[PDB]
This record gives structure tokens, C-alpha cells and sequence, in this order.
């Protein structure tokens, strides 16, 4: 009954199966490495049915070593990991294995990772807001409680030290539990993040998933799906509030797309594979709220060579209840977090849900901003002094607010020694609305950058020489 | 498609009908993963050849009757999502052309 | 008086790199449809 | 003798006929769907011999509801479309098919629409203008007898008037007849221009051919051949100067492109069909001037991302002879046609085909308007009392040229009590001469709106 | 190629020939649509290598 | 692969190692090289997925 | 017998199918018989695959028309072989070693075959003698190196042809060694104008001519650079010879190359081209290389197509070269002879250890005002100099002085100008660019600095216009 394998070529395992014995889809498959050097035992994921008794898998693990002809069986069930409170506090790849604690929850409650998503009818809406003490964030891209909220960018942005930041303002006072899943990203992150979550007791909380970017295409693949399959069974079988952390939620496309013409797929556009939406949808439709039962997910979105129109992160973008857009200009102009605030967007910000003032400074922003991009390049060619008075006292205004807009994180203290700072939401608004207004126009811009709230201004200010 | 079926039944039965498409272009993008998986040829974007095709036969479905028919009508308010504002794309063309 | 021609030479001068930048990023716009279609058609070749 | 469906892959099918009785390239094939809801005859065009007695053909309907191993029959010849005097007045498909009168048309005349272009040596060696008695046209970009002229126009600038007033000109000054082609023709816009002609009585005089865009790409990309075969029955055997419309050629392009691709053909550049410039050339060398009659076709031409450069609008344009740009900013100023006079243009417009006079008078008008466009900004910004009394009366000048311009179309008579006007060539010259010679400034502005000669000219100045 | 085979059986004759080719453009666009029908692989602008 | 695994060796029993890798533009190059001519599916510039 | 058939026929790829056990080995050398009349010919075949049956996939040098299918193909046993020796020196050959200018010469020769390994990577030996031209540019920002490899990259038309005839005037003109010339894929008539002109200079005793030009097969335009270079490899390890080795253009090996490719089936790589082109460059190049004791001074001209300079030919063509002159367009268009972009060349000997302490200063000042310049290109083309500070002002007027200082009258440009070349000391160009760096003839017009030698030359020049220096 058992299958052996035909054909190897690199991640994608053929195997041929006895008539009436090939496994369903999405089963997994064993197959043995017996080579002294890699030994090891290989879990195949049935991918396709080719016909004639064959299946095409795609590999968990390196398939250096695999021979043909091999014995291959099937579990006759899909990848499955432990699910339940045993979880929290320990680290797992993708396959369910605790890396920490090796034989750590075999004797668990499994869980299959392929699910359908949440029926329609159990879909409500989430409005409420979920304030950080962030400056930026909390005025222009305020974040949603049991929402779906991404950090777009380049490579080397921000986004995994706002992650971080994230789940130190966040998940350390959360009454729930967390989960996080690395996807495709470094391994030396994975254990920075193990070992503050050490440091700061928020770790027997989390639930830590990793897959990453030394890993074949398949873990990349279901390394997301095991994580969403943990956070799943705390959603509806435990009823407890979840956050879920992703980072980052592209490695899973990406590696979808590596084995995607091996598995016989004509390549999309721009090199992806032709069920990009499909898949993520499949994907993301899971990771949600539903009535009464809170999942706040927060991804890291990879944006491919900064080009936000790249057919990933456009897919993406629908998928999301708010989005904080980091861009490579801001970078390099030194602010941090550097979020573009043009481009970054919230469901939630509109009056009814923030209230009249919020709306409107934050439009004030958004507008003067606007003009300020607007005028960049008169500046740069024709200098200011051809601009109007109005058109001056606007790009002093600007200048100002995106310095202000700058904070310094508790998580960047490694990367400029100076200590954190959380702006209450109020403070943010009202220092906003007076930046808006022009009250501090008599302050060197200087001032401004990398502060918390009004007092921290007031200080650098000073020590700059000026007065608040 | 089946938007337009039901607002069909209403618009030859002397209604009045408005229908949304949010967004047509993540139809066109369904039709090329289904042609693709399918193996039929590609072509801009990996577009198969008749997804021009595909959006307008849909659109001419929105129409204003004669008086003999029942002066029924159905009126259409596609949804196109551009890129960068790239309205020379090969899915914001084919629609802009069809509208 | 100087001001006036100065600004009108400035003027030209923009139309001019307007022309030239709007020639090269319709090169490059017809340069990527073409690369595109390349590599999607040899990737469906591959797979003939 | 029958062939039968094998394949069945959208658009694309391929039929199996016994060895000896294979259709040749491009032959029209009948299939029956039966399915109740969709039923109908779908008619295949041969595409390939892919060997084996297998054709590849495309149907020139949606193939839903067919059924593999269905019969096919060969009507042993291509598409043909019903040729005569019949057809005018009437619309009918790509097919041959009457719209409004279905029926209508079997017992004609069929020509097949897959001809070729006149012999080399039945060409004419020497260009000719076309007269079309519309002052604007005439003067600063003439037409060409058996032509191309490009249409350029925004909606709601008189593009359908203008169609009107050809449709009239060439039916009236020449005895001759109008083939409308909509190419990707919008089902809508097809009914109005069908009953707009009906309203303006000129309907008589032309014959429709629409391949509308909710079709497959076959009809789409031969309704143009359709069209242009009724105009080369009536240009050939009715010995008639004919006036071919259409609207628009970028659609026969991309749907030669659509058609390239679903016959798995690899694109060109850009992704265009490698035999772009092949069927641009197959179409428009069969639009010329044979034996004392000629084919003088307008096609609106559309330019995607507004590139000159690109393969579809650059390969056209290998092949146009005029430009006419419909501006919005004349229309708006209540001249009609509102022909830009700067935007457009004409490659006979040149002393060896109009004469030096014709020319000397079209450069001085090109040069007044030119200097009044520039001054267009100085006038409304700092305002006219700033220019100096030379740039004033250059503006009056130019204004009164501008105005001269415009002219009461035969089209616009549905629209204002007065008839059109005919203008002959050598009296607009003249006219146009005098004005910028500024033999005409005491007039008033007014009297030059809407008129023909200048005797209009002058009974209008009476008149005010 | 015609044009030019006609040319050089007067030019190899101690003959003085004035070849023109207009336009090049137009021959390699159909060499291009040749090899692309042929299912050659192209290379910049879609042109043959 | 070689160097890597050269300054592996080392790193595992307690040393300190530093690798250069000039460049791995050209290893990309070498590997799509290889993948070409085995005639495995190409992705974007032709580089395997 | 053990003789093969052709089977398969695609342009100048052959397909021979031989009895089992008679299958020639990788590169060895085919004859076919082509017996239509006008066209009747011997074909060499090179083989380049083995397809299993006994089938070899061949690459013709001849054109294959009038080649029928089934006719008989004899292995030559080995490869495609050339005549060595001090008697190629004078004469013309092909890619095959058949002698052009005196049919039948060098039969007798003894004969290498052209394909063989580099030079063991232990008999290599990093080359750093300055190798002095005389032109101002390339004296100063690109120091040409003495047994190292110098390349000239340019689009259509921009110069690389009379700059390699300058180089063959300044360099092979009074050399004691020998010197190759390989015609890759080039005018035939430029191949008849360097024969005719070596003969009238009396270098071409010296000198070994192989050409493979435009109207070739791919396979003689990408195997003619090996013959070339094979005869320079002989005259480098036998002789013990300093050899200049000329070619032009390598690139049109490479686009062989990439036709052949095509034509053998093989999956095309980025922008069309072969999966093979760094490894088909690279084994052509690391053969072009001066060994211990040694010395192998090359100059190959690089098409650098629609003058883009990221197309993976020329890009992988980079990394082979200690010098490197880029002949711009835009210098090009501004009438600048050598049109040298003095930024993006580059040498590997300008460095203060090599060129001592002043020629480095004075190279990197010239090179930072330049990019001053070109930085303010942009605000330059829209508002003009005027609103630039003073500083920026005073720098750009001393750019454009260096940039036309930069231009020389070359001596192969007499033919197109009618004015003699110059030669310019580098003592002197430093001294002069120095000079030109601090400003000590700003005042002179710019017209003064544009196609002239040295200092005098600057002067006269500068009194004709009406300004003393
Ligand atoms: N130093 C020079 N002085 C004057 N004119 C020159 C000079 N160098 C080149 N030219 C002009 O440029 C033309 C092209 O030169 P050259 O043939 O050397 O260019 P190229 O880069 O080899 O061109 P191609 O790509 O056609 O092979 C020369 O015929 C001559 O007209
Ligand atoms: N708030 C910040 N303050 C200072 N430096 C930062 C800040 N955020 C990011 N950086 C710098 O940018 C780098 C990239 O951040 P990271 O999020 O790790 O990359 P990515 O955005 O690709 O995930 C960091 O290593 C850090 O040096
Ligand atoms: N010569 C004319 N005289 C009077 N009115 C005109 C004339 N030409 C156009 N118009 C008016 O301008 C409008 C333009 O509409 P139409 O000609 O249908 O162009 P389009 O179809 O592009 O909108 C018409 O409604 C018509 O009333
Ligand atoms: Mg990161
Ligand atoms: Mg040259």
C-alpha cells in the first residue's frame, strides 16, 4: 500500500502510489533519508494528483540525500500540530516539533492546519480602536482591536523593529494569549525575539512558530498555517482574546511561488504564480475575528524592491484593516518610525469612530503634508524664497510635523542607545493640532526630532536654546 | 455574472436596475489563474486572449430597453482598481475602452 | 525685463526635458510590457 | 464530407474532417449548438492545418453550450458578405447578417471579404486632393482622394456631425455612398448612431457594419474587411467614390492581437501580434484609388498611454495621409466643425500637389493663429490692453480668421433652420487670403460665424 | 536580398550599382514576425537574435 | 558552498570565522546557468524560482 | 566505414548521427560536401553537443545552404587547428587558418589546435607597469596597463574603431614584440583599410591579421577571436614575445554566441541571451593574460548595444579588464575626441602606489570636479550657470575647460580633420591638469582647450582666439 518515489528535483517529490491507495490532497507522506551525514525523515505534502497512481509533493525538508524508489507512507491525514494551552511558552516549527523542549506536546490535542475559513454569517465588523502610544500611528493610522493591521516596506525598513515595539506596547499588558509566526525571515531574529520575550515574562504567554529563510519552500508555505492553526484553536475552542504576529506574511507567497512552475504552473505576471490571490486569500480569510471572539493579527507585509504596485503587497492590501506604509524616502531622511503618512490608511480614521478633533488634526496633517510633497521639487530646483508667504509658512508647518511625526521607540534603543517614549493619545492630538496651527513655528525644527509628547519638545528645545 | 443575471431578470421585467462590480479586477485576475491553470496561451500581464472578451460581454449586458421590451434598463458601475495611477494598464484599458 | 526672458528660457527648458523624460519612460514603458512577456512565454515554454 | 469538433478551448476549436476534405485557410464552417438556452449556429473562420486533417479555427461566436463530436459543415468559400445597392440603409454584422431585418440580404450578391489590394500597375501614381467644400479642411489640411485621414476628438466635440457632414458631402458632391465599420462597436453608441442617421435622412446613404465589442475577437477583427468589401463592391462595380468609416482601428489591432494570442501565437513587442504591420498593411492597401474611383476612408485612431511610439498607432500612421484633431476649446467657442486648425494636419498640404497660393495662404493663416494661440495667455492673464496696438490687431485678425473658420454644416440643418454651404476651393483661398491681409477687420467679429463664401460674408455684414 | 543578388551580378560585371533598401525598419519588423512564428526565442524590442 | 562549509569547520569547534563572498552576483549568474541548461522552469530574468 | 550523416539541418547547426563507438569527440572538426554548383564548398563542423544515439549536434563555419540531408561527414580525428610560427606574421588569415592575401601559405606550419585550458592559476601574476599613450584622458584617468587587459566600451559609432587604429599607432608603431589583430564580426572594408594601412606603416611585417567579419556564420564570428588568440598564445609561450593582441569586437563573439545558442536549442537567458555567456566569456578571457615573465597586452573594442551599458554582454565583459575606457554618446555629441567618460572609466593601476602621490591628486580632482559638474547638470539645463553660487559657478566654468582639455587631436583622426595629432608627455599632463585644477586659466576661453596637445598648443591655441596665456 505504501508509495516510492520517482522523481526528485529539488523540492518536488513524485511519488507513485498501488491503484486505489493515493492519498487525498494535502496528506502527508514519509518518506527516509538513510545517508549517514543527512539522515533524516522527509515529510512530503501531497500537492497534486498527476494521474496514473501519481502524486506530486512538495517537501517539508531538504530533499539532499533522497533516493528513488524509496518507500514512501502515508499518515492519511494533513500536517498537523498541537494545539491547547501547552503550547504557550514554547517554540515549534512548522511540523508541530518544540524546538526547545524536543517530544514537547506530542501528547497534544493535533490539529490539521488546512481549515476553512470562518462562516460568513459569523462575520462582524470590528471598530474600536487600539491605541499604542505612537505618535504616528495612533493619529494617521490608528490600529483596530480584533482587527487586521499590516507594516508595509521595503527590505530593511523598519518593519521587524516595529513588530517588536508592537508586541512590547501591546501584547505585554494583553489579558490573552499571543501567538508569533516567523515566516522566511532570520533565524537570528527568531532568537532575539525568544530571548526578550524571556526577558520581559511575556514569553509563557506566546506560542512561537518558526519556519525560516534557510528552510525549504514547504515550511515557508505551511509554517503560516501552523501558526493560524494554534491561534485558530485559541479563537473558537479556548474563547480568549489572541494576538497573532507575523512576520513576514510575503515569505509565504514567495515561497509558493519558488516551487510553482516545478509543480507544472505557467508563471503570472511579474514571476508569481497564477493562484496568488487564491492562495492568500486561503490564507488570510482565516486570520480574523469573529462575533465575540477576538483575533488582533498584526503582519509584516514584505513590499518586493520598494514598488508597491508589486502584484504581492497590491493582493495583500485588500486583506487589511489597517495598513502603516513604511517608505524608503522616510528612511533616508533619518525618521523613524519611518512610516509614509501619505500612503499609510486606517478604516477606523473617520469621525464617528475617533471623534470630530482626531479626524480633523489628523486631515490637517494629511493636507499640509500633501502640499509640502507637492512643493518639494520647486524647492529643490528654485529654492524657497520664490515660494509665497503662505506657501513658506506651509513648509515650516511640514517640516515640523513630519520631524514630530518621528519617535523614539523602545524597541530602536539598540540602534540610537536613547531610551523609548509612549505619547498618550490625547497628547498626540493636541500637540498635532497646535503644530497645525503654527504654535511652534518659532522652534528649530531640530526640536522635533525623535521626542515623545509636548514636554520632550519643551526639553530639546531648550537645550537647543529655545523656548517652549 | 451572476449580478448580472439577477439584474437581467429584473431589467427585462420593465425594472430598473443598478449593479456594482467591486472590483473587475480581481475577476480579470481570477480568469487568468483559471486560464493559466488550464494551459491556454497567455498574453499581456499573462492575460489569457479573451479577458477583454470576458469584461465586455459582461458590461454590454448593461443596457436600456426599448419601449417593446418593457424600457427596463441596467445600469452598470464598474470598479477598477489602478496602479501607481496607471490607467495605460492592460485591465484599466480594456474597461476604460468598454465603458 | 531680464526676469521675463530668463523665465521664459526656463520655461522652454522644461518643456523640453518634459518631451525627453516623457520619450524615455515611454521606452521604458514598452521595454517592460515587452520583458514581461518574455518571461511569461518562456516559462510557459519551459513547461510545454 | 462533414468535419466534427475535437477540441473545444474557449473562442478556439478544432474540427477533424475526412482526409480529402479538409477546408482551406479561412473558410467559413457552420456548427449547431442545440442546448436550448444558447442555442444557434456558430460560424468558425480556419485558421491552421495542424495535420492529422485537423483545422484550428476561430468562432466567430461564444462557444457555449457546443459539444464535441458535433458535426461541421464547409461552405467551401470565407467569410462573405452581401454586396449591392441592398445593403444601404440597413446594419448587419461582421457576418454578413442583417441587424435590423434578419434575413435581409440572403439572396444578394456575396463577396468574399479576403481580397487583395489593386495590381501595382492599376494603381494611381499621382496623389489627388478631394475636394469636400468645408473651408477648415480644404485649406489647411486637404484631403486625399482614396486617403486616410485620422480622427481625433474628446466626447461631445461634433465627431458624429462631422460624420454627418461627410456622409452628406461625399453622397451630394459626388454621387457617391458611406460604409460605416464599428470595429469594437459599444451596442449603445450603435444604436444611436443608427437612429441619429435614420433622424437625419441620411441613413439612405450608408451602409453599417458593427462588430460589437461584447463578440469574440474573430468578428471583431474581420468586420473591418466586411466593411471594406461592401466599399470595394461599390467603389468596383457600382463605379462610385466611396467614403469608408472607422471607429476605431486601434480595436481591429488589439483584436488581431487577441486573436494572435489565443492561437498561441509568441507576441511582438509590446505584446502586439507578429504580423501587426502585415494585416495593418493587408487592410489599408485595399482602401486606394483604382480606375477613376476611389475609397477615401476616416478612421478614428486611439493612442495607448497617449504614445505616438507605440507599435499599434505608429504602424497606422505608416498609412494615414491626414489628421484632424476635434478640440474641445473650439467647440467650446461655438465654432463648428471644431476642427483645431494648429492640432492638425495634412501631408499634401505642400506646394507640388496644392499649388504655391494654396500654400502661401494656408502658412499665413497657420502663422496668425499660431501668434494668437501664444498671446492666449498674456490676453487673459495681464489682459489684452497690455499687449501693444500691433499684437491687438493681430488678435483681431486672428480672432476674425478663426471665427472665418467655423461654417454652416449641411449636417447642422437638423439642428438650425439654416441649409449648409459648399465652398469651392479657389474661392476659400481667396477669402482666406483677404482676411489676413486684413482686408475684413472693420467687420464685426459676429459676422463670421456659421457662413460659406464671401457672399455670405457680406450679406451677413449687412445684416449686422 | 533580391534587390541586392540583382545588384551584384552588374557590380562582380566591373559595374557601378546605387543600391537603395527602403526601409530596413520595415524588413527586420517581418524577419522579427517570421521568427517569432517560427517560435524562436527573441531577445531586445522582441527581436530575433 | 566550499568556503561556507570550510569556515563551518572552524565555527563549530569554538573559533571565529569570516567569509567573503566576491560576489554572489555571479554565483546567481552560475546557478541560472545551470538551471538553464537542464532546462528547469525560469522565473524573473530568467533566474530559477 | 565510420563516417556519419547529416540528419538534421537548422541554418548553421547540424545534427550528424555516427555508428556506435565512432561518436567524435567534444570540438572536433567535420568535413561535409556541399556539391550545388554555385554554392559547392567543404563544411567544417565544430561539435558542441552529444544528444545520445550516436547523434552529435555540430556548429558549421561555412554557410550551410545547399546542404543535403544523409551526406556523408568525416571526423577530422581532432579540432579546428591554425597555422603558429614567425610565418604567420605579414599575412591575412580566417578563422579556419587558410591564408586570404596568398591562398595555400602556412599548409606547412606546425598547426595548434584553438581550443585549450588558461594559464594554471599559479603561473598568473597581477601586471601594474604603466603603459604611456599619450592621450591626456587616458594617460591620466585611465592609465593603461603594460601586459594587462584594456577595453574600449562604446554604442554605434562613438569612436572605438579610431581609437583602437590610435592605439596600434601609439603602441604597435615602435614595439619591439609582435602584434595580433583579430577582426571579430566587423566592416570587411575596415579589415582591408587596417591591411592596407599596416602596409604602408610597415608594421604589418610584425603583425598577424585574422578576420571573421559581419558576413559569417555565428560560428566562424565566435570561433575566429579563438584562432586569433591561439596564434598569440604561440607567440607568448614559444617565443617568449611581448604580444599585442587587438580585438574588434569581442562583442560580436559573444552575439555569435548567443545566436548559436539559439540555433542549438538551448533555453535563452535574460534579454535572449545564451545560459553560457559569463562562461563562454570568461574561458575566451582568462586565455587573453600576460603570465610570469610573459607579456600579453590586449585591447579589445566592446559594442555596447543601444548604447546600454547594464546589457549583459559588456556587464559580464567588466570584470576581465584592468583598464577600462567608456566612450560616452554624450561626450560623443559635444564633439570631445576620445569621447572618454572620464567617470565611468576606470583603471586598476590608478592608485597612489602605482602613479605616485601628484598624478593620484591631480586624477581625483579632475575626476570630483567633473562630478560636481555633473551633478549640476540638473539645474544647469533648466535655469542655466547664473543660478549657481560663485563657488559652484568658478567650478563649472573650470569643468568645462578640464572636459574640453580632456578632447585631443588624435593622430587617426587626420583622415577625418585633416590635422596631425599630438602627443602629450604625462609629466606634462599632470603639470598642465594641475594647473587646469586651480584655476590658473580660467580665464582663457574654453574654445582654447578643445583639440589640442599640451601647453603650447594651449597657448597658440588661445592667442589665435585672442586670449594670452
Ligand atoms: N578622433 C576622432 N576625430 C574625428 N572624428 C572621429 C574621431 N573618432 C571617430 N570619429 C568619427 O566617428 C566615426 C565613427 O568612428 P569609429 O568607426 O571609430 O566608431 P565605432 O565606435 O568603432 O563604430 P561602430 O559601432 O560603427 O563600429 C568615424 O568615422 C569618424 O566619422
Ligand atoms: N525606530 C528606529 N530607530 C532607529 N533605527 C531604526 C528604527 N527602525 C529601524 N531602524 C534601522 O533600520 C533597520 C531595519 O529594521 P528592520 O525592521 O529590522 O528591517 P525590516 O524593515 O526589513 O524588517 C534596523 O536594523 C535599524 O538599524
Ligand atoms: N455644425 C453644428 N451646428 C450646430 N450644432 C452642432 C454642430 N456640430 C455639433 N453640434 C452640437 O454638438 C454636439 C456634439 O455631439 P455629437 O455630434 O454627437 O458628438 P459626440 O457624439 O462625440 O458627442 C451635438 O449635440 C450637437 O448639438
Ligand atoms: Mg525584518
Ligand atoms: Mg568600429
Amino acid at each position: 500500500t505504501a508509495g516510492r518515489v520517482v522523481r526528485i528535483t529539488g523540492p518536488v517529490v513524485d511519488v507513485e502510489f498501488p491503484r486505489g491507495s493515493v492519498p487525498e490532497l494535502f496528506n502527508a507522506l514519509h518518506a527516509e533519508i538513510t545517508f549517514g551525514a543527512l539522515a533524516k525523515t522527509l515529510t512530503l505534502e501531497v500537492a497534486q494528483h498527476l494521474g496514473d497512481s501519481l502524486v506530486r509533493c512538495i517537501s517539508m525538508q531538504p530533499t539532499d540525500g533522497l533516493v528513488r524508489g524509496v518507500e514512501v507512507t502515508d499518515t492519511g491525514a494533513s500536517i498537523s500540530v498541537p494545539v491547547g494551552d501547552g503550547v504557550k511558552g514554547h517554540v515549534f516549527n512548522a511540523l508541530g516539533d518544540c524546538l526547545d523542549d524536543p517530544g514537547y506536546g506530542k501528547d497534544f490535542e493535533h490539529w490539521s492546519i488546512h481549515r476553512k475559513p470562518p462562516a460568513f454569517s459569523d462575520l462582524e465588523p470590528r471598530t474600536e480602536m487600539l491605541e499604542t502610544g505612537l505618535k504616528v500611528v495612533d493619529l494617521l493610522t490608528p490600529y483596530v482591536r480584533g482587527g487586521k493591521i499590516a507594516l508595509f516596506g521595503g527590505a530593511g525598513v523598519g518593519k521587524t523593529v516595529l513588530i517588536q515595539e508592537m508586541i512590547n506596547r501591546i501584547a505585554r499588558n494583553f489579558g490573552g494569549t499571543s501567538v508569533f509566526a516567523g515566516v522566511g525571515e532570520r533565524t537570528r531574529e527568531g532568537n532575539d525575539l525568544w530571548v526578550e520575550l524571556a526577558d520581559a515574562n511575556v514569553l509563557k504567554d506566546t506560542a512561537l512558530v518558526f519556519g525560516q529563510m534557510d528552510e525549504p519552500p514547504g515550511t515557508r508555505m505551511r509554517v503560516a498555517l501552523s501558526a493560524l492553526t494554534m491561534a485558530e484553536f485559541f479563537r473558537d475552542e479556548q474563547g480568549q482574546d489572541v494576538l497573532l504576529f507575523i512576520d513576514n506574511i510575503f515569505r509565504f507567497t514567495q515561497a509558493g511561488s519558488e516551487v510553482s512552475t516545478l509543480l507544472g504552473r505557467m508563471p503570472s505576471a511579474v514571476g508569481y504564480q497564477p493562484t496568488l490571490a487564491d492562495e492568500m486569500g486561503e490564507l488570510q480569510e482565516r486570520i480574523t475575528s469573529t462575533r465575540g471572539r477576538s483575533i488582533t493579527s498584526m503582519q509584516a507585509v514584505y513590499v518586493p524592491a520598494d514598488d508597491y504596485t508589486d502584484p504581492a503587497p497590491a493582493t495583500t492590501f485588500a486583506h487589511l484593516d489597517a495598513t502603516t506604509e513604511l517608505s524608503r524616502a522616510v528612511f533616508s531622511k533619518g525618521i523613524f518610525p519611518a512610516v509614509d503618512p501619505l500612503a499609510s490608511s486606517s478604516t477606523i480614521l473617520d469621525p464617528a469612530i475617533v471623534g470630530d478633533e482626531h479626524y480633523r488634526v489628523a486631515q490637517e496633517v494629511i493636507r499640509i503634508l500633501q502640499r509640502y510633497k507637492d512643493l518639494q521639487d520647486i524647492i529643490a530646483i528654485l529654492g524657497i524664497d520664490e515660494l509665497s508667504e503662505e506657501d513658506k509658512q506651509l513648509v515650516n508647518r511640514a517640516r515640523r510635523i513630519e520631524r514630530f511625526l518621528s519617535q523614539n521607540m523602545m524597541a530602536a534603543e539598540q540602534f540610537t542607545g536613547q531610551p523609548g517614549s509612549t505619547v498618550p493619545l490625547k497628547e498626540t492630538i493636541e500637540a498635532f493640532d497646535k503644530l497645525t496651527k503654527g504654535e511652534f513655528d518659532h522652534l528649530p525644527e531640530q526640536a522635533f526630532f525623535l521626542i515623545g509628547g509636548l514636554d520632550d519638545l519643551a526639553k530639546k528645545a531648550e537645550s537647543l536654546g529655545a523656548k517652549l | 455574472y451572476t449580478g448580472s443575471a439577477i439584474g437581467q431578470h429584473w431589467m427585462y421585467n420593465g425594472k430598473h436596475v443598478l449593479i456594482v462590480f467591486d472590483d473587475l479586477s480581481k475577476q480579470a485576475d481570477a480568469y487568468r489563474a483559471i486560464s493559466l491553470l488550464l494551459r491556454r496561451p497567455p498574453g499581456r500581464e499573462a492575460f489569457p486572449g479573451d479577458v477583454f472578451y470576458l469584461h465586455s460581454r459582461l458590461l454590454e449586458r448593461c443596457a436600456k430597453l426599448s419601449d417593446e421590451l418593457g424600457g427596463g434598463s441596467m445600469t452598470g458601475l464598474p470598479i477598477i482598481e489602478t496602479k501607481a495611477n496607471d490607467i495605460s494598464a492592460f485591465i484599466p484599458t480594456n474597461v476604460i475602452s468598454i465603458t | 525685463a531680464s526676469r521675463r526672458r530668463a523665465m521664459k528660457s526656463a520655461t522652454d527648458n522644461a518643456d523640453d526635458l518634459i518631451k525627453a523624460l516623457t520619450l524615455a519612460a515611454n521606452r521604458e514603458r514598452q521595454a517592460q510590457i515587452t520583458q514581461e512577456i518574455s518571461e511569461i512565454v518562456g516559462g510557459a515554454n519551459a513547461l510545454a
